[PDB]
């Protein structure tokens, strides 16, 4: 079953592997995020509800009064998107929150309240997102790109034997909160743990434990195990403890268990456990090196014999034995594994009590202040453990609990003693060899934040500032009759939002070269921005491509330049989890059968499975064919038995991005060239007429439709009306929504300017009475053809040298390509003329200008503004304006000249707007904005009247077409239940609503209610009319400007030498010549070649996908030329049905099956007229067409299977030797035009302080001559050239006018003088205390 | 300087000077009130700080900031740095009589000749055209000549072809890595907007024809023209200065 | 300095808490300064008072209108001829820094793009010398006394 | 990586082989830039050191210089005497290998013909005048430098 | 020296600068309450 828009032209599809999952909406990363921000969530956890609940309520001193938050809402935007763009104002909605001030009186604080005041306060405007994922900020369309940042949580990393001459590995551990401070636990080269609080000075780890009300006994109990001793001098033995090099081998039961000297082995432990050894006797010296566990005191005098954590010696043992101590405790510590790192920390601990620890922390954080017990306790308790100042988000708790192997995902956002102790234990275990560190590049440790989250984080910031201000306000007075409106000023809250959306690193102008640039800009991931990395400190560790990028981030598409690998593109099927982690779909495999249910796996969740490759042959019932199947396990890939796989890739495209999946035969191109090809394909300029690709990959339709450049049908129906500007669809009865009229209107966007000054134009692709369905394209946008993306043109290309005109990467083009307007583009630019009020008087816009001799005043109308439709050229006047100048002071010869001729001073300037030199287009639009107090000259009134008429006509046409649909539907309903057919039409149209129906009395009351509802609708439309006549309101022009006139010029640029062309395989070049058509090479039939390419560029640049594309394009065009012949020899459908079915059935086990026996004859002939310029072909990215299939398709047409024909020289008619490769290739016209890049300057304007030529083309600046060019001139002897480049040509002020006068006198000599970069230097040095002077000759 | 809309732009030195003057005046006024010595000592410390911020900002203190949070630029900051006068301007400044464009092949050219767009040459050689028009009587005065070239009359093209006859132009490509990155050529006026470059010179410039651009400068003085013709001409430089091997080999 | 002014003008007989016959003299002196030496282009104390009043009356009108007020509504709410409001709403805010980074291509500052408007174009300096000559020709083509008459006049 | 990519571009790379190749590509793209930035540093430093060296004399008249012989690393010779001695000026007479008479007298710029003569006589040790051992003060003489190499 | 918040371009420092910096560095340790801040000095 084929779609209506896709049965007009079916693209032949190679691609043997079947599709299980269809490509997703390509703009769901942007549209899901902002819906979660601006939306109402009862259980407030998303968006504005979360921020309001996190800040409010606000409590003042003593809880005398409270300010509670109830709800919020967004108002309707005053201006819609189009009016926001025309008027140059942000498209936003106002945020209104209903707060409630409650006041507590004396006596019982927690009881009756005096009074509650409920009020809605307006607190800023939040920009709204268009239905295409963009914002309008100042009339310009913006994109806010996502950000890949490191997730909050616990990350254990090391130094990998670096920064250590010894080569030892120092391990660390960092807690990173969503907002808060950064705790840490690192190892000193002496094996001692030191916590660093906020990048401050490190201190021993145990300090913090003592700050958490821990004693030494408790610390040892938590970190170390215990070895007991009894007093003769017997010790309990655990067989596992003495694993093993022992001072005393054993003495159990006296007789024997193992001799001395020999290390204890496994068999010794086996014998001891079998014999049940529980108590042993050992020599006293063995305990000479141990450490006592707990404090042991003497009962004779109550003295401390020995404290905890003290080395135990023989004298201490004797004292304890003679003091009556039998049970003596010690601590375990095998240096190999359970080594001692806490003991040393305690011994080097400068603390004994909590208060000293708090004082030390106070000094470290804010040194020099008098420490105080209460102050220090408050500082520590607020640093962490405080909900306000430290948040470990829901993602942070999950990545923290999971890192420490806990069973709870949910938790608290603040730290606790358990969490810190567990982090310490994990780091110690890592230092003991148990466990591994983390990779900070793994996409399981990196999170994505998108617009809704970043925007809510900036709204929360503003809310915090306002909450502090409100708390301060209620800190004093707390008077009654204070409504919650004087406390809340909107500017602080709106500042954060406006600054984020307007001037931010991740908010940037949208790319509108073509649909592909927009789509690829919207689904872009950036590692830069606030809270992210920076270019200088990035290093190549995070610029590499990781194994976990597979299926989530494209490895190919990335910019080449200062930030390569820092900006990536989301892969085709990649999506984000509830926590912000990229995940990708896999098709689940049961015991043997590859099911059709997809699981979305995350980077870490995917490590512990075995996932088969998409190019893995499957049987008809889902079983793997081959005994061994290649799959990728944890980190690497290898063969696995068919019976031990559990997932499979969902497609062969799922690794690449949308841009890189549009390159056919990507497998045959070198990766560098694929990168270049994607980047260049993003830069193509749409042309006058669009041309589908003859060789595509099948992703064109998805990109075209999921972009919004096209008009897609919301509901099915029949095309009631079509026009170059609108489409009216009469919906099917099945989807009517009984309250509706039944028709929907699509208004096409005609010639309009994009951010790159190109043209945006939609044209219909349907006809009257043409059945449409939902999802069918109704109007092609720019660079789309029948719903398919079309970025370039199909050019007939030959690979051969041809006389040095394609020498490096130059391209030779025919004049027939320039005659047929294949690469002609439309560029729209806007110019502005502002009339300000100066100090000498206001400026005026007039058609009467001084010193202009009526030559350039013809196009202007009586108001001083050019007519719409005029063909202007460089130097013409568009808006005529004059500026009041005063005084003059005429020289002695300019006075005599004025006398002889009696000509007086103009007293006004000629500061009029004129076409920039070199431009030539037609004026397609003029718009005038005037202040409130200005007079609205005649042209402005004309434009206002035209706008009012157009708005009234459009609104009335809408209403009357809707009325026509309503009456037609009512007539259709009236065919039954009291039907009048012949008498129905006799009565007038207005008497349709009063037509009767079945008899009753309740029906009459409903009739009257319906009449009242209709009159109310009439009044509604009347008030809408009144509102629209009201946008005749003055404009909010900046201060000092009286009016602004904007003119729109539509230039039509043709192709010429110096323009840049490219294919899809990273093969770019510059046109070098436009060659007559009699001079191009031609074949035996007399058809010339459109373009001649150089073969020498293919071998070195191993991108041989262009040769295969050329061969397959030749095959497709051959199929197209055999249908043109049958349709021109007027042959029967039976013959066209047979051939068109032999070409759609060619292939080797292809997945597509087109049956042209279900097609009508009117449909076989509409397809054959769309395939008469070439049959389209699809070659998926890694599932393309085999060369054998290309040969077979060439043979289906009558072309040689070699792909090479014999050509003749157009100049001489002699055939070239060794036949050459000709075919059809898809060429793009990149947006690097030689018109925009040619610049020459002789003399112009100069800078104010450094009087040097200005810089640029607008400023008409000069060329920068720097050090490496100075060295080049010094390497020659060119001393005069250097001197004139440094002084007379740049900033020798009085030596540059003398040079000009000398040149116009035919005397080529200079008087250099001294640069003004040296005079300024002398003045600046002298304005210090230094005295630098030029010494006399 | 006043800007459009009533806004003003100012240099950061005005802020520093105003600071110094305010604190100096306050100190002078405070000395005449016989204030307690704590106040005068503090005022003198402030004056010292202000003068040191003027001469060299943030050298011993932390910094001083203006309306923004950026540090103010001081007298020392205008000479030193990588943007200071003693660096940037003084060997890396913008130049008149120059322009850039895109380069194409032009395989018909001789090694001493380059193709130059006629429009780029009507601008670079404008004063020469005015002079040669006024010298042949075509234009009575220089304003007349300016309107003749502006209208692009027919005689102007012949005068331009006469001016360009033997007058080299220096062509330079972006990274000048050795002295063969600037070379002198005789122009040949062509249609279009792209420069044509002799193929055998590409190896010297490390230039290809996939979007590269070149800058063109015109020598003005007699000595500069002679140096271009005798020192920098492309037909004088066919050996590599690194090794005597030819650098003009077919590619 | 305001504190010194207080101590010399304080009478303890009236038994005022100093900490009150000063907390005023001190604030008056801080505000007088913030008004007389806080802006590069000095504004009179009166104009500063007026600007602060408008900025307030404007905040209240916005909170109770959910919309920035208009030069007309500001004039109505205040007691000003509307044009005076626009004049006070033009007193340019503080001058922009000429070293403000405006870059991402060459590390160029804003002051680099400001041109010099008091410079004579070189075709106007050549034109001037051409007239200073032509005049000599047409005049010399005359007799001595009349030429000197024209020269002196 | 132990397993190579056994496919070529006339065939296709499967997705795993392409994923492997992407790493090398990006690595090379990131390197090139570092190489450019580091070659600029060296050149700036070397022109800062050597900028004011100029040929300021015709002949300092010294009699000392380096002793050029072919450079051989163990096995074969990788740079003959002609490349090292061409264009320089002799400091001492090159005696014919028989010790008979002077082959090139002295102060002779060794152009191609002289080098061919030396190859004919199969002499492999020539003393040539060097810049590093020039008697000129604040500059260098033309004879201790050699010839232009560009002219 | 290179602060480099992270672990890692030539030496151009005169010994005179070096020795002086060494002497002042020694003094820093022997110092007690050196303050280069006017507001802080004022409070004291
Ligand atoms: C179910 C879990 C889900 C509700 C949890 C899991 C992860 C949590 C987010 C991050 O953790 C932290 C972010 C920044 C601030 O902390 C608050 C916002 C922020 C987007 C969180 C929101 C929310 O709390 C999330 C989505
Ligand atoms: C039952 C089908 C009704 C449909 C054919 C009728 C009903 C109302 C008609 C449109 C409206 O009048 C508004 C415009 C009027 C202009 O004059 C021509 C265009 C315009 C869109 C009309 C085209 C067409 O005539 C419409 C759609
Ligand atoms: C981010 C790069 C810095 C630079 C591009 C930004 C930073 C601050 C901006 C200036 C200031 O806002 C003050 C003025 C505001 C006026 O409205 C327009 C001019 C004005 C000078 C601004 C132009 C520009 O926008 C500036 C220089
Ligand atoms: C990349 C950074 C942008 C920078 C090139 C842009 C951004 C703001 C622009 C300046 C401001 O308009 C203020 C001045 C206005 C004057 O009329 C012309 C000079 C002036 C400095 C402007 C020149 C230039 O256009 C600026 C610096
Ligand atoms: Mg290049
Ligand atoms: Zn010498």
């Amino acid at each position: 079953v084929y779609s209506y828009t896709e049965k007009k032209r079916i693209r032949k599809d190679f691609g043997k592997r079947p599709q299980v999952l269809d490509v997703p909406y390509l703009l769901s990363i942007q549209l899901d995020s902002f819906q979660k921000f601006i939306e109402q969530d009862p259980e407030g956890q998303y968006g504005l509800e979360a921020a309001f609940r996190s800040v409010f309520p606000i409590q003042s001193y003593s809880g005398n009064s409270e300010l509670q938050y109830v709800s919020y809402r967004l108002g309707e935007p005053v201006f819609d998107v189009q009016e926001c763009q025309i008027r140059g104002v942000t498209y936003s909605a106002p945020l209104r929150v209903k707060l409630r001030l409650v006041i507590y009186e004396r006596e019982a604080p927690e009881g009756t309240v005096k009074d509650i005041k409920e009020q809605e306060v307006y607190m800023g405007e939040i920009p709204l997102m268009t239905d295409n994922g963009t914002f309008v900020i100042n009339g310009t369309e913006r994109v806010i790109v996502s950000q890949l940042h490191r997730s909050p949580g616990v990350f254990f990393d090391s130094d990998k034997g670096k920064t250590h001459s010894s080569g030892k590995v120092l391990y660390n551990a960092r807690i990173i909160p969503y907002r808060g401070s950064w705790l840490d636990f690192e190892f000193d080269p002496k094996d001692n743990l030191f916590v660093r609080i906020d990048r401050r000075r490190k201190l021993p780890a145990t300090i913090i434990l003592r700050a958490l009300n821990y004693t030494t006994e408790q610390i040892l109990d938590l970190f170390f195990e215990k070895v007991i001793f009894e007093i003769k001098l017997q010790m309990e033995l655990v067989p596992e403890r003495l694993r093993g090099t022992a001072s005393f081998d054993i003495e159990a039961n006296g007789k024997v268990y193992v001799e001395k000297g020999r290390r204890i082995t496994a068999r010794h432990i086996r014998q001891l456990e079998k014999d049940d050894v529980k108590l042993i006797e050992v020599p006293v010296e063995y305990i000479a090196g141990k450490v006592v566990a707990k404090d042991y005191i003497d009962e004779s005098t109550g003295e401390l014999i020995c404290a905890a954590n003290m080395e135990l010696s023989l004298d201490l043992l004797a004292k304890l034995s003679q003091s009556g101590h039998k049970r003596i405790e010690t601590l375990f510590t095998n240096d190999l594994d359970h080594g001692p790192y806490i003991s040393e920390t305690l011994r080097v601990d400068p603390t004994n009590d909590r208060l000293s620890a708090l004082v030390e922390i106070y000094r470290m954080m804010r040194p020099g202040e008098p420490p105080t017990r209460e102050a220090a306790e408050s500082l520590f308790e607020n640093l962490f453990f405080s909900e306000d100042r430290y948040d470990l988000s829901a993602v942070g708790r999950m990545k923290f609990n999971r890192s420490l192997l806990r069973e709870e995902i949910e938790g608290s956002g603040i730290l606790s003693k358990d969490d810190i102790i567990d982090v310490m234990k994990k780091l110690i275990d890592i230092r003991n060899g148990k466990g591994e560190v983390d990779d900070i590049d793994h996409l399981g440790n990196r999170r994505i934040r998108s617009v809704g989250e970043m925007a809510e984080n900036q709204f929360r910031v503003g809310l915090v500032r306002v909450e502090r201000a409100v708390k301060e306000r209620l800190s004093l007075g707390d008077l009654d009759t204070l409504m919650p409106q004087d406390m809340i000023n909107a500017k602080p809250i709106s500042a954060a939002v406006k600054e984020f959306f307007g001037s931010s690193q991740l908010s940037q102008f949208m790319d509108q070269n073509n649909p592909l640039s927009e789509i690829t800009h919207k689904r872009r991931i950036s590692a830069l921005g606030p809270g992210g990395l920076t270019r200088e400190r990035a290093g190549f560790e995070v610029r590499d491509v990781h194994p976990t990028h597979y299926g989530r981030v494209c490895p190919i598409e990335t910019p080449e330049g200062p930030n390569i690998g820092l900006i990536n593109s989301l892969s085709v099927y990649a999506q984000t989890n509830e926590y912000g982690f990229l995940e990708t779909p896999y098709r689940k495999v049961t015991d043997g059968v590859v099911t059709d249910e997809i699981h979305y796996l995350s980077a870490i969740e995917e490590g512990n499975y075995v996932i088969a490759q998409a190019n893995s042959n499957l049987d008809e019932e889902g079983h793997f064919v081959e005994d061994l199947v290649t799959c990728r396990s944890k980190g690497e890939s290898s063969l696995f038995s068919r019976d031990q796989v559990d997932y499979m890739d969902v497609s062969t495209q799922q690794v690449v991005s949308v841009g890189a999946s549009l390159i056919p035969f990507l497998e045959h191109d070198d990766a560098n060239r694929a990168l270049m090809g994607a980047n260049m394909q993003r830069q193509a300029v749409p042309t006058l007429r669009a041309d589908k690709p003859l060789v595509g990959t099948g992703m064109e339709r998805a990109v075209a439709v999921d972009s919004g450049v096209t008009a897609v049908a919301k509901r099915g129906g029949v095309v009631q009306y079509v026009d170059a500007s609108r489409i009216v669809i009469k919906v099917n009865e099945d989807e009517m929504y009984p309250g509706e009229a039944g028709i929907d209107i699509y208004n096409l966007t005609k010639y309009t300017r994009s951010n790159q000054n190109t043209c945006i134009n939609q044209m219909p692709c349907v006809s009257l009475g043409e059945p449409v369905e939902r999802g069918d394209v109704l109007a092609d946008g720019p660079s789309t053809d029948l719903g398919e993306l079309a970025l370039g043109q199909n050019m007939r290309v030959a690979f051969m040298p041809w006389n040095g005109y394609n020498f490096e990467d130059s391209i030779l083009v025919s004049e027939r390509v320039v005659q047929e307007d294949r690469f002609t583009t439309i560029h729209i630019q806007e110019l502005a003329c502002v009339s300000r009020d100066t100090k000498l008087g206001p400026e005026e816009i007039t058609a009467d200008i001084p010193n202009v001799g009526e030559a350039a005043l013809s196009k202007l109308d009586e108001s001083g503004i050019v007519y719409i439709g005029a063909e202007v050229t460089g130097g013409d006047i568009l808006v005529g304006k004059v500026t009041p100048k005063g005084e003059t002071q005429l020289t002695p010869e300019e006075k005599l000249l004025r006398a002889i001729f009696g000509e007086k001073a103009s007293d006004v300037k000629d500061s009029s707007l004129r076409v920039p030199n070199g431009v030539s287009g037609t004026v397609i639009d003029v718009q005038v904005f005037t202040r409130d107090g200005v007079e609205k000259d005649k042209r402005a009134l004309e434009i206002e009247e035209m706008q009012l008429k157009q708005a009234k006509k459009d609104l009335s046409e809408e209403l009357q077409i809707l009325e026509a649909g309503l009456f037609s539907r009512i007539r259709a309903v009236l065919v039954a239940g009291g039907v009048e057919a012949e008498k129905l039409d006799k009565l007038p149209r207005d008497r349709w609503l009063e037509l009767g129906l079945t008899d009753e009395e309740k029906q009459n009351q409903l009739e009257q209610l319906a009449e009242q509802y209709d009159e109310l609708k009439h009044e509604f439309e009347k008030k809408l009319e009144a509102k629209r006549r009201k946008i005749t309101q003055g404009d909010d022009l900046a201060p000092g400007v009286l009016k602004i006139v904007k003119v729109y010029l539509a230039v039509k640029r043709r192709i010429q030498p110096g323009d840049k062309m490219a294919g899809r395989h990273g093969n770019k070049g510059v046109i070098s010549k436009i060659n007559p058509i009699e001079d191009m090479p031609y074949d035996e039939n007399g058809t010339p070649v459109d373009i001649v390419l150089n073969p020498l560029g293919v071998p070195s640049r191993m991108n041989i996908g262009q040769i295969l594309e050329t061969h397959l394009g030749m095959a497709a065009k051959g199929i197209g030329d055999k249908i043109n012949a049958m349709l021109k020899q007027q042959q029967e459908v039976a013959k066209l049905r047979e051939f068109i079915q032999r070409a759609y059935d060619l292939g080797a086990d292809v997945r597509q099956k087109v049956d042209l026996s279900t097609f009508s004859d009117e449909e076989v002939m509409r397809l054959a007229e769309n395939l008469r310029k070439g049959m389209p072909i699809a070659t998926p990215v890694f599932d393309g067409a085999k060369e054998a299939e290309i040969k077979e398709l060439l043979k289906l047409g009558d072309l040689p299977t070699s792909g090479q024909i014999r050509l003749y020289d157009g100049r001489t008619g002699e055939q070239f030797e060794r036949p050459v490769t000709v075919g059809y290739m898809y060429m793009l016209k990149l947006n690097h035009l030689v018109d925009d890049k040619m610049h020459a300057r002789s003399t112009g304007s100069y800078s104010l302080v450094t009087q040097q030529p200005l810089g640029g083309k607008a400023q008409f600046g000069g060329q920068r001559f720097g050090e490496m060019e100075v060295w080049a001139l010094e390497a020659y002897g060119a001393a005069y050239t250097l001197q004139e480049m440094l002084t007379v040509k740049s900033d020798d002020v009085n030596g540059r006018t003398k040079m000009y006068k000398n040149i116009v006198d035919g005397n080529h000599q200079m008087e250099p003088g001294m640069p003004e970069s040296f005079n300024v230097l002398l003045k600046e040095i002298r304005s210090l205390g230094i005295n630098i002077e030029l010494e006399d000759e | 300087v006043p800007l459009d809309g009533g806004r003003f732009a100012t240099s950061d030195l005005n802020d520093l000077y105003r600071r110094v003057i305010n604190r100096n005046n306050r100190l002078k006024r405070l000395l005449d009130l016989a204030a307690p010595d704590i106040i005068v000592r503090n005022e003198k410390r402030m004056l010292q700080e202000a003068v040191d911020a003027l001469l060299d900002n943030g050298r011993r203190g932390r910094a001083i900031t203006g309306s923004n949070k950026r540090p103010l630029k001081s007298l020392a900051d205008m000479i030193k740095g990588k943007q200071g006068r003693f660096r940037q301007n003084l060997l890396g400044k913008r130049v008149d009589y120059s322009g850039r464009s895109v380069i194409t092949v032009g395989p018909y050219l001789r090694l001493h000749q380059c193709g130059l767009p006629k429009k780029m040459a009507l601008e670079l050689f404008k004063p020469f055209i005015y002079g040669k028009l006024e010298l042949r009587g075509l234009a009575t005065t220089i304003k007349a000549a300016k309107k003749m070239v502006e209208r692009e009359e027919a005689v102007v093209w012949d005068i331009l072809d006469e001016v360009i006859r033997e007058h080299p132009v220096l062509l330079n490509r972006a990274p000048t890595l050795h002295r063969l990155g600037i070379q002198a050529f005789e122009p040949v006026l062509i249609e279009g907007k792209a420069i044509q470059l002799h193929p055998l010179v590409c190896a010297a410039y490390n230039a290809d024809f996939d979007g590269d651009q070149m800058a063109v400068h015109v020598p003005l003085t007699l000595e500069a023209q002679l140096e271009a013709r005798a020192l920098m001409m492309s037909t004088n430089n066919i050996l590599s200065p690194a090794n005597g091997e030819p650098i003009i080999v077919p590619s | 300095i305001g504190l010194m002014k207080a101590v010399d003008k304080f009478e303890y007989r009236r038994g005022y808490k100093f900490s009150t016959y000063a907390t005023w003299w001190i604030r008056q002196a801080i505000t007088r300064s913030i008004a007389d030496q806080a802006r590069t282009i000095r504004i009179p104390v009166h104009m500063i008072e007026t600007i602060n009043k408008l900025n307030r009356i404007s905040r209240q009108m916005l909170q109770e209108m959910g919309r920035e007020p208009t030069p007309e509504e500001l004039a109505e709410r205040m007691l000003m001829p509307e044009d005076k409001i626009r004049k006070v709403l033009k007193i340019a805010k503080e001058p922009i820094s000429m070293e403000t980074p405006i870059g991402d291509d060459e590390d160029s500052h804003l002051g680099d793009f400001i041109e010099d408007t008091t410079l004579e174009l070189p075709l106007d300096s050549a034109t001037t010398e051409s007239l200073r000559a032509a005049t000599h020709d047409v005049l010399a083509g005359l007799t001595a006394r009349e030429a000197k008459v024209l020269r002196m006049r | 990586i132990e397993t190579p990519i056994t496919a070529n571009f006339r065939e296709g790379l499967n997705v795993l082989q392409y994923f492997i190749s992407t790493h090398g590509a990006r690595k090379g793209l990131a390197d090139t830039a570092l190489k450019t930035a580091n070659s600029g540093y060296l050149t700036r430093r070397l022109v800062d050191v050597a900028q004011d060296l100029v040929v300021t004399e015709d002949d300092c008249g010294t009699h000392e210089g380096i002793m050029m012989t072919p450079v051989i690393e163990g096995g074969d010779v990788k740079e003959p005497l002609r490349d090292r001695v061409l264009g320089r000026v002799t400091a001492e007479d090159v005696l014919k290998p028989g010790t008979a008479d002077i082959l090139v007298p002295r102060n002779t710029l060794l152009h191609e013909q002289w080098c061919d003569l030396l190859e004919e006589n199969s002499v492999d040790a020539v003393k040539v005048r060097s810049v590093v051992s020039c008697d000129t003060d604040f500059g260098v003489c033309a004879h201790c430098y050699g010839r232009d190499l560009a002219r | 020296i290179q602060v480099m918040e992270e672990a890692p371009a030539e030496n151009t420092a005169d010994e005179d600068a070096a020795e002086a910096a060494a002497q002042v560095l020694s003094s820093v340790e022997s110092e007690i309450g050196r303050t280069t801040d006017p507001v802080r000095m004022y409070m004291r």
